[PDB]
């Protein structure tokens, strides 16, 4: 199926959360380190089937 | 097969470290390895660290 | 101080390892980044030049 | 061996000011000897070893980083920040204290443009930090001086827009020390010499308590053979790095039943470092639990050396940390 | 610029067409730091026409 | 043309100055040279890489 970018994403976290929030992008300019999340993505696996 | 295309790019703000190469145009190469601390420089006479 | 202006720690002398009558140890532990040539040359010209003795 | 007073003691015979910021005093009763000695074991005791106070954190009301340029600015968001570098105040007796600056219209930002606290004296009020192009243009920032200990890396410092921006620092006073000769002109005898040190603050420290404070450092280094009464222990500090990761092991390792087994995962409990922070005096007033579904589980915590009432540490373990 | 030159690190920076080069007289609107608007005097004074 | 130039600045002419010594304190036997000297740090190349 087919994923989209949103900053709505219904993940079990907040870390990909502060980030995207101007509706499927981020904000300019900031500070972290690396292995974090750039654009949200939400791709479904297993079919939705657990 | 792609919906869109989502660009973001990644400025790095590289500082001094000691591991490359300082060359003028006379062709003086050298390399820093170590850090001279200022407690232990000598000055001139009006007191100005090298 | 006590209107908190040192904020580092100063040395001090607690043992003295006399072998000899003459000879003996002075350790200082207590050091920093740069008092450690520092005391090691202000007293160097003291004990090699303003000493009293006889000979 | 005798000691008595073999030497002439150093006095105060005249200082010289001449300028605000510039002295330079010396004293007279110095042998040949100690006029090198003296001044090589102070040199470097003013180059790190002085507090001060500098900028570190700002805000800036418009920017959220060092990469958006305001608007009615000549120079960029980077350069307009440098200045601050230099912008040097002292506090009387404060670590934080935040200013406020407000202007609008054309011409220079001077420093004598931000609020005036009692607290805040202003070294250099003629100083500069950003020119406005355009008179529809303002500028406001919430420039903060904190004390550390020198210098301080913005790459060493830096989820949410909230200090944003920040500067370099430089609490240091003096960036130069030097030591002049010069045979000092007694009354008494001829040889005789005198240190006569030069120091170039930014304006914070005066050099008349700075100079005087640097020997008095140099004193308390050497309080140990003067005979005084402190008996203080160096250092005794004992470095041996080491965790317990057992402790980041599910409550699934202490065999329960599954009465608890699914009490506990209701009651927020995954870890049994979740359950350890708490104590059996509140988990009784839960509905749900008991003094026997308490008891049980310590008696297990015995073999892994766990108990009720005990401190966590690196808790809890790897996260989502955003 | 160093200190000494010869005189032909100007004719240097010109030809390679580095820096901007006017091909009209007048003054100029805006000097920001990102973005430099000149106006000309070829047409009537008109916000819109020029 | 040099030697005749060298006579004002500032105190030197042969451009051997007293160095003091930071560390002994001891005054460097024989002054040595300072001046400025035009350098250049060349680019870390990613293929010396750790």
């Amino acid at each position: 199926g087919p994923e989209e970018i949103t900053a709505d994403i219904p993940n079990v976290g907040e870390a990909a959360l502060s980030k995207l929030d101007e509706s499927g992008i981020v904000y300019i300019g900031a500070e972290v380190t690396g292995g974090d999340i750039l654009v949200g993505k939400v791709t479904p696996k297993g079919e939705t089937q657990l | 097969g792609v919906l869109k295309i989502v660009k973001v790019y990644l400025a790095v703000k590289r500082r001094i470290q000691p591991g490359d190469k300082m060359a003028g145009r006379h062709g003086n190469k050298g390399v820093i390895s170590k850090i001279n601390p200022i407690e232990d420089m000598p000055y001139d006479e009006n007191g100005t660290p090298v | 101080m006590q209107g908190s202006v040192t904020e580092f720690l100063k040395p001090r002398l607690v043992d003295i390892e006399q072998v000899s009558s003459t000879h003996a140890k002075v350790t200082l532990e207590p050091l920093e980044r740069g008092f450690g040539h520092t005391l090691g040359n202000a007293l160097r010209r003291i004990l090699l030049s303003s000493m009293p003795g006889c000979a | 061996q005798g000691s008595v007073t073999e030497f002439l003691k150093p006095r105060l015979v005249d200082i010289e000011q001449v300028s605000s910021t510039h002295a330079k005093v010396t004293l007279e009763p110095l042998e040949r000897g100690f006029g090198h000695t003296l001044g090589n074991a102070l040199r470097r005791i003013l180059l790190s070893s002085m507090p001060g106070c500098a900028v570190t954190e700002v805000e800036i009301d418009g920017v959220l980083h060092e990469y958006s340029t305001k608007e009615g600015v000549q120079e960029d968001i980077l350069e307009i920040l440098l200045n601050l570098k230099g912008l040097a105040v002292r506090v009387q007796g404060k670590d934080e204290v935040i200013l406020t600056l407000n202007k609008s219209g054309i011409g220079p930002v001077t420093a004598a443009d931000i609020t005036h606290d009692g607290d805040v004296e202003i070294v250099k009020p003629q100083h500069v930090i950003c020119h406005l192009t355009d008179e529809n243009a303002s500028i406001s920032m919430r420039i903060k001086v904190q004390r550390g200990r020198g210098y301080v890396p913005a790459s060493t410092r830096i989820e949410r827009p909230i200090g944003r921006l920040l500067v370099d620092a430089c609490y240091s006073p003096v960036e130069r020390i030097a030591y002049n000769v010069e045979a000092a002109r007694v009354e008494q005898r001829t040889d005789l010499d005198k240190l006569v040190i030069e120091m170039e603050t930014n304006g914070t420290i005066d050099p008349e308590e700075a100079i005087r404070r640097a020997a008095t450092i140099l004193a308390e280094q050497l309080e140990a053979f003067v005979d005084l009464r402190d008996v203080r222990q160096p250092e005794v500090k004992e470095e041996k790095p080491e965790f317990d990761p057992i402790l980041l092991r599910p409550v699934d390792d202490l065999e329960l039943t599954v009465r608890s087994a699914n009490c506990l995962k209701a009651e927020a409990i995954h870890y049994i470092g979740d359950l350890v922070q708490r104590t059996e005096v509140e988990l009784l007033k839960t509905p749900n639990l008991g003094k026997k579904s308490l008891t049980e589980i310590k008696d297990v915590l015995a073999s892994r050396g766990l108990s009720l009432g005990m401190r966590l540490e690196n808790w809890p373990p790897a996260s989502i940390a955003d | 610029k160093p200190l000494v030159g010869t005189g032909m690190e100007r004719a240097v920076a010109v030809d390679s067409g580095v820096t901007a080069v006017a091909k009209r007289g007048g003054v100029v609107q805006y000097v920001d730091a990102s973005r430099i608007v000149i106006k000309v005097n070829e047409d009537e004074m008109y916000p819109g026409e020029a | 043309e040099i030697k005749e130039l060298l006579k004002l600045g500032d105190l030197p002419t042969s451009g051997q100055i007293r160095l003091y010594d930071g560390r002994t304190g001891e005054q460097f036997e024989r002054p040595v040279t300072v001046g400025y000297m035009y350098m250049l740090k060349l680019n870390h190349l990613v293929d010396d890489k750790m």
